[PDB]
Formats: C-alpha cells, structure tokens, sequence
DNA sequence: ATCGGATGTATATATCTGACACGTGCCTGGAGACTAGGGAGTAATCCCCTTGGCGGTTAAAACGCGGGGGACAGCGCGTACGTGCGTTTAAGCGGTGCTAGAGCTGTCTACGACCAATTGAGCGGCCTCGGCACCGGGATTCTCGA
DNA sequence: TCGAGAATCCCGGTGCCGAGGCCGCTCAATTGGTCGTAGACAGCTCTAGCACCGCTTAAACGCACGTACGCGCTGTCCCCCGCGTTTTAACCGCCAAGGGGATTACTCCCTAGTCTCCAGGCACGTGTCAGATATATACATCCGAT
C-alpha cells in the first residue's frame, strides 16, 4: 500500500516521525504512546506559528521583507505571555527595546 | 608553543566601551568609580562561563573549546543562548 | 453484711426504697473490693445516691478523705448545690475559673489539704492534670461517664495515670454504639480483670449463645433501675414524629445542594440538614441588606412554620417548652424569632458562661418562672440539669445518636415532675433527616432491644 | 555527515503564516534552538511526570499536563486545543 | 555646546535601536585567552565560541545596568554608583 | 439580631497585621510603613496561586482529588524554591 | 511616671527574639482558609492533606521573610529606615518577578 | 561463595548495590558502568559527612546533643560552599540567621 | 508497604562522625531530602554530558564531571578524591 | 515667551553584492505488515483519613491615645562629570602559510545486560529511658530619667 | 553623672515523650555463566586556528571648562510606636459520617521489535534580489539673543 505520513495523518507540518525517534531515543521513558508525538509536533508547531506571526508584523513595520534576530526580539519582547517564556532566554543580535526612564528626560 | 599576558588585558575593556554598555541601558549619568566596579563583575562572570566551557572541553578530550561548549556552560549558569548551536 | 436498712440518719431527707437498695448496692462493692456502673434510667436520684454513699464513707467507715467528681461542665453547680444540701457537712468546691483562680484555689485549699470532695469538669481534669495527680483519691467518680467510651481519648488517657483506691462510674446510657464502648468503660473500671479488648469482642462476637452471656458478665458490676417499675408515678412521656414538608425556599436550595449547585461543599449531609433545618443557615438566601427579622423567617421555614403554631396553641394551653437543637446558628434564629413573637426564652449554649449557666437555670426554675422557652444545645445542655419546669420538649433536629436525644427528653421526664410530658420530633419529610432517624433507631434497637431489657 | 534540523519545516510554518515574507540564516538558527529548546522542556516534564506516577509510557496526557505547567495563560489554553484536535484527527484516520 | 545629558540621551536612543556588539572584538578575545590559561595550558578557541562569549557578557551588563539605574532611580538620583550595582547584584543573588 | 453579628469581609484579612509585623521582624525591619500591610497580602496571594495552580495540576494528572504534600514540593521544585523535610 | 521605652528598643527586641526562633508566625487556621478559597478557583470540591497545607504555610512564610530582608536592604540603600510599597515593588522587579 | 556487599568492598557506608539500582531505574542512560555507582556513593557520603559535622558542632554549640533542622540551617547557612550549593533550597522549621543591619542599632 | 530512605546510612555516618549526638525525625526527613536532592542534580547532569558526548553508557569519569560542574570551589577537590580514592579501593578488591 | 541658526536624524535614489531561495541527486530513516508480551485499565474491597460543627479555654488582636523622631521639602555649596577638541595608536581588514587537531573508518574485545538461585540486609512493628521542655527563683544587664 | 527597673539568662527540679534498641519477614542484592555490542585504538585526512605582516583610519586618551547635581544642614509635621483594655477568634479535643485512596486479580490491547521498500530531507551548485553604502535633501529640535 502507498505510504501517507503520520504527520499528513494529522494535518500537521512538523514532523510526527522525527519527534517519535527524538522521545524514544532521548531517555524519556521506556515506552512512548502512539498520540504523544502526534500531540508535541502540533504544540510545536502552534508556539513557531505564534512567534513568526508577531516577528512578521515586526519586521513589516519596519519596511523590511526578511525576518532577523532584532525582529524576532522585538516580537518576543512585546508580547508579554512569550516574554514570560522566553524570560530567561538571550537572543543573539537582539538587541534591547527601547526604554527611557521618565525621571531622565528633559523638564 | 607560546602564551602569555600581555598589558593587563582587562583594560582593553575601555571607557567608552563601559559607557556605550550603559547607554544601552537607559543610563543617563555615571560615576567615575563604576568603570573598576564593571570590569571586576565581567571578570568574576566570564570566570565561572569559561571553567564550565573548560570542564566540558576537556571531559569531551578535546583541545579546542566550541560554541556548543559555551552554550552548554550558559545553560548550566542559567542563562539560554540561541543562535549557535543547540 | 452491713445492709442499711433505714433511710439514712446523715442525710437529711427521705430517700425512695430503691435508693437505700443503690446505697447497699454500692456498699458491697466497696466491700468486695470491686467497682461498678451505677446505671439507673435518667431521672432517678443517682447523684443522691452518690452523695448517700460518699456520707456513709465518712460517718461509718471514718474515711473524710479526697474525693474526686468529674461531671459536665452544667452540671458542677447541681453537685455542689445537692451536697450542701443532703448532707451539709462535707468540705466540697468546684476547681474552676481563670488558671490564675484555679492556681489560687489550687495552693489555699488543694496542696493545704483543706477539702474533702473536689468538683470538676471533663476539660479542667486534661489541663490542671499535674497538681491533680499529686494526690492519692480514694475514690474518682464520673459522672455523665460514656464520655469515656473510647480509650484513645485524651481523657480516657489522662484518667488512667491518676492514683486512685476505688473508682465509681454513673451514666443513664451505658450502651452507646457498640459493645467496645462497654469494654472501654469496663477496661476503666477493672483494668485488670478484663484487661481484654480481643476476648471480650470475640467471647461475645455481637438466641441464648451472647445474651444471657451478657446480663450474667454485667450482673456484678452493673445495676440498672427503669422508670416504669420503680416510679409507678410518673406518667410516661408522650411522644409523636411531626413530619413537615419543605419550604419552596428549602426545596431549590436542596435542589442546588443536590445537583452540585462557589461555594466549598464537601460535606453534602451536614449541608442537607443545615438546608432542613433552615435555609437562612446559608449566607446570601435572607433577603437583604437591610435585614428585617419581620416575619419572612417564619413561612419559609416548614419546621419554624409548624413551631409557631404548635408554640402559640401551646402558650395558650399554659405550657412551658424545652426546645432543643444540634446547631447553635439555628438557636440564634429562634432567639430572633422569639424576639419578634415577644416570648421570653433562657438560652444556653456551649459558649455560654459559667454563672451565666446557673443564672439561666434558676431563672426558668423560678417560682412563677415568667421565661417560657428554653433554648439548648444537646450537647451542651442536654446532660444532667434538673429543668423539670418545663412540660413541652421539642426536638428541633434529631441527632446521630439516639442516647444524645434520650437525654435530653429526660431532663424534664424526672423526679418531681407531677405532670404529662409531651416530646414533639420534627422530621422532614424525604430528606436526610428520615435517613438520620432509620439509623438512629437501628443504634437504638441494638442495645435496647438486647441488653439492657431485663434490667 | 548530515546534520538534522527543524529549518524547512520552520520555513513551511512560515509560509502559512506570512506568505511573501522570507528569514535569514541567523534568524532560522534562532527558531531552530528555540525548537530544540521547547521540546526539552515539555519532554523533561513529561518524563518526571510519568516517574511519579509510577508509569512507564510517555502519552498525550503526560504531553497535555507538561503544556499546562510549562506555558502560560493564554497560550497554554490554544496549545492544548491544537494539540487535542490534532489527535483527534490523526485518530479518526 | 549641548547642554549636559543633551548627548547622553541622544546615546542611550541610538544604542537601544542598535544591535552590534559595543565591545572591541581583539581586546575581548585577548581577555579570554588570558582568564582561560588559569585553567587548561594551551587552549583553542573557536571564533564561534568568542562569539557567543562576548554576546552573553554584554547581555549580562546590559540587565546589570538597567537594574542599577532602577536602583540608583530609587536613591533620588540620576548618577549610577557602585553602591547601586552592588546593591542589584545583591538582590538578584549573584552576591 | 443576633444572626447577622459578622464575617470577615475576606480571608485574606486573615492575614493579620500583626503576622505582617511579626514576619517582618524575622526579616530584620525596624520601622514599617501603614501601606505595607496592604501590599503584602497581595504578595502573598499572587506566589500562593502560582504553587497552588501547580499543585493542583499534579493532583489533576494523578487523577485524585485530594491535594498532596507530595504535589506541593513537586510545584515548589518546579517553581524553582525546593522545600525540604516534607518528602 | 509611668515607664515608657524609647520609639525604637522594644522593636530591636522583638527583632532579636523572632531572628532566634523558628515556629511558624502566621495562624494556621486563617492560612488554610486562605488556602481552600484560592485552590477553589482551579478545581471546585478539592480535599486537602494537613501536611499539604503546612508545607504551603513554610514555603509562604521563607517566601515573605526574604522579601522582607531585601525590602530593608531598598530602604536603607534610600537612606530611610522604614520600609514601604515603593521598596516592596523594587525588590520584586529586581529579583525578576514583576 | 560467601557475599560480600559492594559497599564494604568499596569501605563505604553509603548502599552502592541500592545507587546502582537507582541509575538503572532512572532514565538517566541505556547503560550505567560498574564504577559510577561507587563513585556516587562516595561522594554522597562526603556531603552527608560535611554537613552533619557542622551541624553536629551548631548542636554542641547550644549545648543540645541532637540535631535539629535548626543546627542543619545554622550549618547551612553559616560556610559558603554549602550555602551556595543550598543556594535556593529551604530547610522547613529552620528559622534565620541573626543579622541586624548595622544603621538600625542605636547610637 | 514499604518505603525506603538512606536513614541507616546517614545515621551510620553520623556516628562516624560524632559519636555521641543523635538525630531528630525532621532532621532526618530534611537529611534524606537533601540526599535525593543533590543524587538527581548529579545524575541529570552526567545524563546530559554522555548524551552530548553521543555514548551510551553512564561511567565513573561522567560521574567525575557532573560533581566538578556542580560542586563548588573546595567541595569538588574532595568529593573528587573521595570517589577515585573508592574507586580505586574498590577495583583493587 | 519668542524667533534664528546650527545640528543631527530620517528620507529618497542609484549600485553593487553576497546571502537567500530554487532545483538536482542520494541515501537513510520512516511507514507498512506481522508477531509477541507485559503495562495499564477495570472492577471489587476495605479502611483510613478528611470534613464539619460543637464545647471550653484563653491568648492574641483590635482600638484608642499620647508623643517623639523620622521622612520630606527647601537651600546653599563645592565638586565631579559631561562636552568638545586635538593627537596618536591600536583595532580591523586582507592575505599567506602551516600544522595541530578533530573527525571518519575499520577491528576487536572487554564490559555490561540478562537470567536463575539464594541468602542476608533493610523495613516494620514492638518496646524502654534520657534529652529536652516547662517552671519558679535569683543575678546580671541594660535602658531611661537624673 | 548614678539609682530604679524591666528583660534576659542561668540553674536546679520535674515530667514526658520521642529517640534508641530488639525481633521477625521478605525482597532485593550477590554470584556465576553467557552473549553481543559499545567503545577503545590505530590510521589518515583535511580544515580551521594560529601566527605574521602591512595599511588605514576611526576610536580612545588626555586636557580644559563650566554647570548642574549630590550632599549636608535646617525645620516641620505627621505618623508610627509603645501601652493598656476588652473580647473574639484560634486551638485543641470530640464525634459522627462517608468519600477516596491504596491493594489485588484479570485481561486485552497497545507498544516494541523485525524486515522490507521507498520517498523525504540533506548536501551541493546557482542565479538574483533585498539590503547595506554613499550622497544629497528636508525637517525637527535644541540653544542662545530679543
Ligand atoms: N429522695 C429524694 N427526695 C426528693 N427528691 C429527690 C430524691 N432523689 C432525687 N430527687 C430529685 O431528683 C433531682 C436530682 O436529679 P438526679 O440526681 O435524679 O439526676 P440523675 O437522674 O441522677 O442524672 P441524669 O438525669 O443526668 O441521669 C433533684 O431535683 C431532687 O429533687
Ligand atoms: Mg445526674
């Protein structure tokens, strides 16, 4: 018979197959359910979809077509539930946003 | 071969440089005495960063210390670094 | 033997046949050198019986010595107040008040020796314990003494380090759930002789096989005396199962209850019979703020509707009633409702103050007595005190136990009654409390039924 | 020798997403270890997870609860829908 | 002339929109090197590896300062001391 | 009436006054501020949601409905504050 | 006259006397109510285990002492001796958790 | 032949058949060498060694002869290595180190 | 049933040690929490380390590294020589 | 308070350019089909631990009051730091050679897993006594008004 | 300044309770064989890290000046602390109920292991276009004379 994928199977783009050989060759546990590959590729998949959708509009406010590390900082770094994520995460090239004390400007 | 220090390389951290980091900051105003302060707190970080790096090097029984090393030594001290590796 | 064939020359008073029977009952076991349950029906004068027994220590076998009276905490007044009266010569104070009192009490009269009957409560005997054990009783009496029918309570603990010569035991309800009840209160008594849980359990394992078994292992260490062939004079009492239906407040509120419907419910029972008894026992279902008591408490409320009616005839009849209740939230209700019906009740609870206890005692045993309900607790008042006032009991809610109603009953169903005592039970109907009541009969059936019988 | 990485699945998600917009090498390393990164977490606690409850198979539950602790509100709650309508899809065929 | 803290602020907004390094890349490495041989004689080093060493060192610094400015905000004043950075360090248990 | 004598308009007044005092003597305050009491109590009830919604996802996935010692050290663990003595 | 301390002695002493005990200073049952009521927002009709609840109250209770000691550590870097909301709120945004 | 426990062979106090179970049980690799439970075991018993040493010493101290989770967080909590290893633990019933700060006591 | 702890063991060392104090029961609890505490951090991190070297097998060498990595300062010189000097003693019997 | 003038920044335009997206060939890892076995779900049992309300005791909490000392605003004064200029030096770039080291490959071989029998070590249960917690009473110390 | 005075510390005595010691299971650690594969060792290759040299120019360094900020001092006022009184809510023991958790036995179905394709992902060229660079321009803004 042809062969479908597992993760055609699923309505996924992540690779169902690849995460299976990760769980079960990483020391996780002896044994690794059917439906637990299927379950982390879409999770997987959900949180990449989130940072590239917030890093796109990023990088489109600046009149930019490409997706770079300050675009992907300035995303992660707005969004507060990522930054709660992402808190103790460094992102090369990344850069700070931009933040100025209200006591230092001019009066 | 050959190693050795050459002119107390921890001034190469110079002042500009220290006041270009606190910039990005947000710092408006710097004492004189923070210079000093901010280079022994570099020295005392990259000292615990790099014997980490070192002890994996060596434990791997490699001569050449890899970026894979420093991000494994980061995320030991707790501190993720994406974009070499990993 | 010496079998006392008079009433009592010490004692001032005539004392019923059945009495000096008790008192000679007593004797023997003393003599004998054993120890016993002095069991007779709630009503009888077991507390003269006591004092008659303790006079003929002193004037007759020469032995004033310290005596020991563990009793509820409403109920030291009356020993105080039947000592001093039966025979008015006996050094006796009640070691209660602040610990700075009690320690004052303790140095004048307890380590000078100046005293010749402590009286106590179940809670003073667990704290002054220290300077208590310091002393060599001659004898330790309990009153109300199923408080002890289990061995791993802290009292029960507690009493098994004193040092005493002979020990007494006095309840109206011996039997209480189970026979391990009767072996714990036992094990107190002749801790040596039956020193068994096991082989009391399994010599007796719950025809003829275990009954008869029964009455001849009690018969030397239990005497039980009924109201029915010893009085002859008392009318029995009159008692009839009110069932009421529920409020439509009640009925959505047992409702929600039932069909899980913020709020922490983890016990459902306890929240059905809060429900039972009044909705306004849940917070939010009284209409307010503001609160006006006006008249809204009694309609949606089946059992307080029913209360009103059967409380007004009942004032016009010329009665005076006993009302009793498991929780003392609902006795502020009926405070509240007594309020605006301008009757004149006499609460006591288990917050309630000592000489606040005994001020609520004589005020509604006055003469001419114008206080028309009583509000208590079962537990709290429910033991011991003398209310023979009062006529009319009602039975706000029934309880797990069976015995913890039969006692309160009887605190107007005693000597000294000369009338027709009438108890009201208020049931619900198809609700918990039917459920409550089945197995409060089936606890009741398995000692009345069996052991207590012939006595 | 090869080396395996996350980058053209990456790069499918994000083509989905913004259809005309394109990421630098820098930026898909970035994705890449953030991937790798995220996948530890949840199977580290999936993994302790089953050691306390005495289990030896990692499953959708174990999965489900590790999201649960490891991502915050809002996300928590859609990850959780994607990853059950993902198994269920895959389930139904 | 500008007037002081006129060129500071135009500083601190040029530097927070950038995203280079601030560091000189030799004297760095250099630093590295030097601390390095008090643990292994005759190291290598990837230019990878200095890399990701100067990228978190700065991002350290950086955090460092904005919590020193935070706690130097706090004392009534505008000037960093290092009183406020032994204090942030203090508080976030690097002490 | 008697009825209505009082509640204690929360649970997180509960956490007394002089508690707040009291804890802030073990961390070495001479003088305290009347606005601390107020701040503390919502201190101290964000870091108990955070343990508790951890405790009881654990209580959830082990399929009790009992809370657990066991469940508190492991959100405490998670949380990054390890607790010792309780398991 | 009556005998009054100084505004500041019985403070250090009661400072002295905490710093050298170890009971638990909060009342434990005010602390399971405060419990129960939190908890009943996750999951409704949860049992709770006595040593869950004190586990929580020991936890709690290291929690807010070291926020106390970090707090004193603001104000007097503010050359005050009281503490307050402002030093509280700083202590917590440099730790990270705010 | 007669058995000898890998604890006394090693002369150790510590149980190396139980650790070595314990790394098998784990999911910590496939494979677990004869010498990495020895070698645990003994450093185990080291930190068990130092730290109820000094808490042995905070005991006689007070002049109490047993240890109490006061004693272990005085000892704790007074020598830097073992205070920075529990740098983020708390030890239940242990109370604080006495440490006023030197602007509150009286001039 | 039955729940195993390393109290024999810590007492065994305490008399070692101190051969007149004896233990509490908390202090007991806190000393077997602290055992299986500082056990998992080691064993995690020798995981980790035979997992990026890309073996299989957990060694004493591995052993070796996790308690350098973790230990600190002083610590890890002794604990160090206490494991070879076991080991050691242990293959020599 | 309001103009004039420098000044630094953002914007638009044209130009490379090198990094990204695209297309091609391979191989290796994933999918399908089959088998076997053991992990986990299910149902029944029981007993134990939680819950809720009460009873009594009592110590802590809440409230009010009097006062002193600490926080905060205002002012004045050095002084330390920011701004700008001129000079030099060292970093960055590039190009080169070289050689040390890291990674791949093939070959054993010693070591770790597995398995079965057995015994002794650890745990749970049951006992005592010594250490520690009150408790009163005196001594010492420190504080606050002189 | 030195004499009350309230708090803390010893210190001897008592009791009480929790730590320590002993006695039967039972299960898990040890012993002895048997395999098979993970890793150690030797060899080779190529690559990338190091060392050197030369050029340029931009950044760092040192100096001077002047301003605005940190700091010290003063005064005020208000707010927090210390203390006393009353009661109320916590604490512990009691007493029921019953829900829920931990155990046991059974079975089935779900996952691992094996072998065989085969197609999907990776490495490798290859064009080409988004973006960085340089130049000119307009604008917003700051800072000093009316
Ligand atoms: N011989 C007597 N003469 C007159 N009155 C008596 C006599 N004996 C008992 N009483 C009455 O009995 C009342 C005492 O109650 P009693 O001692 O019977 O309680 P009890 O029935 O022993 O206790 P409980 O009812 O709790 O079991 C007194 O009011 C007293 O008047
Ligand atoms: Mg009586």
């Amino acid at each position: 018979a042809k062969a479908k994928t597992r993760s055609s199977r699923a309505g996924l783009q992540f690779p169902v197959g690849r995460v299976h050989r990760l769980l079960r060759k990483g020391n996780y546990a002896e044994r690794v359910g059917a439906g637990a590959p299927v379950y982390l590729a879409a999770v997987l998949e959900y949180l990449t979809a989130e940072i590239l959708e917030l890093a796109g509009n990023a990088a489109r406010d600046n009149k930019k077509t490409r997706i770079i590390p300050r675009h992907l900082q300035l995303a992660v770094r707005n969004d507060e539930e990522l930054n709660k994520l992402l808190g103790r995460v460094t992102i090369a090239q990344g850069g700070v946003l931009p933040n100025i004390q209200s006591v230092l400007l001019p009066k | 071969r050959h190693r050795k220090v050459l002119r107390d390389n921890i001034q190469g951290i110079t002042k500009p440089a220290i006041r270009r980091l606190a910039r990005r900051g947000g710092v408006k105003r710097i004492s004189g005495l923070i210079y000093e302060e901010t280079r022994g707190v570099l020295k005392v970080f990259l000292e615990n960063v790099i014997r980490d790096a070192v002890t994996y090097t060596e434990h791997a029984k490699r001569k050449t210390v890899t970026a894979m090393d420093v991000v494994y030594a980061l995320k030991r001290q707790g501190r993720t670094l994406y974009g070499f590796g990993g | 033997e010496f079998q006392f064939r008079e009433s009592p020359a010490y004692v001032n008073g005539q004392l019923r046949p059945y009495q000096i029977q008790g008192v000679n009952w007593l004797v023997s076991l003393h003599k004998n050198k054993i120890a016993g349950i002095l069991a007779d029906e709630m009503g009888l004068g077991k507390t003269l019986q006591t004092i008659s027994f303790l006079g003929y220590l002193r004037y007759i076998e020469k032995i004033p010595g310290p005596f020991l009276v563990i009793a509820p905490k409403s109920t030291l007044n009356n020993w105080l107040r039947e000592i001093n009266r039966w025979t008015p010569d006996v050094n006796a104070f009640i070691l209660q008040g602040d610990k700075e009192e009690r320690a004052e009490l303790i140095q004048k009269k307890l380590l000078g020796c100046d005293f010749d009957v402590v009286i106590a409560s179940y809670e003073i005997i667990i704290r002054e314990k220290s300077p208590l054990k310091k002393i060599n009783w001659e004898y330790i009496i309990i009153d109300e003494a199923h408080r002890i029918k289990n061995e791993e309570s802290m009292l029960s603990q507690v009493l098994r380090e004193f040092t005493s010569r002979n020990r007494l035991l006095i309840t109206g309800t011996p039997l209480q759930n189970n026979l391990h009840e009767l072996w714990a209160l036992l094990n107190f008594l002749l801790p040596d002789i039956f020193s068994d849980a096991q082989d009391f359990d399994d010599w007796f394992s719950s025809q003829d096989k275990i009954v008869k078994q029964l009455h001849t292992v009690l018969q030397p260490f239990l005497l039980r005396r009924i109201k029915s062939d010893v009085e002859t004079s008392l009318l029995p009492k009159k008692e009839l199962n009110l069932y009421v239906g529920m409020s439509s407040m009640q009925k959505k509120w047992y409702k929600k209850i039932l069909e899980k419907d913020k709020t922490r419910l983890l016990n459902i029972m306890m929240q059905l019979r809060k429900c039972c008894n009044h909705p306004y026992l849940f917070d939010g279902a009284e209409p307010g703020p503001p609160y006006t008591t006006d008249e809204h408490l009694v309609y949606n409320a089946a059992k307080l509707q029913v209360l009103d009616k059967l409380l007004k005839k009942l004032k016009e009849e010329g009665s005076r009633v006993l009302i009793f209740s498991q929780m003392s939230r609902l006795l502020d209700i009926l405070e509240d409702y007594c309020y605006f019906r301008n009757y004149e009740y006499c609460r006591i609870d288990g917050s309630t103050a000592h000489e606040d206890r005994i001020q609520a005692i004589d005020d509604y045993n006055a003469p001419d007595s114008k206080k028309f309900v009583f509000l208590l607790t079962t537990r709290a008042g429910g033991l011991g005190i003398n209310l023979t006032s009062a006529d009319v009991v009602v039975l706000y809610d029934s309880d797990w136990n069976p015995q913890a109603d039969l006692q309160a009953m009887d605190r107007a169903h005693r000597i000294g009654q000369k009338k027709q005592v009438k108890v009201f039970r208020l049931v619900t109907d198809n609700s918990v409390e039917e459920k409550i009541l089945e197995r409060a009969t089936q606890k009741l059936r398995l000692d009345q039924l069996v052991i207590q019988q012939n006595r | 020798t090869r080396k395996e990485s996350y980058a053209i699945y990456v790069y499918k998600v994000l083509k989905q997403v913004h259809p005309d917009t394109g990421i630098s090498s820098k930026a898909m390393s970035i994705m890449n270890s953030f991937v790798n990164d995220v996948f530890e977490r949840i199977a580290g606690e999936a993994s302790r997870l089953a050691h306390y409850n005495k289990r030896s198979t990692i499953t959708s539950r174990e999965i489900q609860t590790a999201v649960r602790l490891l991502l915050p509100g809002e996300l928590a709650k859609h990850a959780v829908s994607e990853g059950t309508k993902a198994v269920t899809k895959y389930t139904s065929a | 002339r500008y007037r002081p803290g006129t060129v500071a602020l135009r500083e601190i907004r040029r530097y927070q929109k950038s995203t280079e390094l601030l560091i000189r890349k030799l004297p760095f490495q250099r630093l590295v090197r030097e601390i390095a041989q008090d643990f292994k004689t005759d190291l290598r080093f990837q230019s990878s590896a200095v890399m990701a060493l100067q990228e978190a060192s700065e991002a350290y610094l950086v955090a460092l300062f904005e919590d020193t400015n935070l706690c130097a905000i706090h004392a009534k004043r505008v000037t960093i001391m290092p009183k406020d950075i032994q204090l942030a360090r203090r508080i976030r248990g690097e002490r």
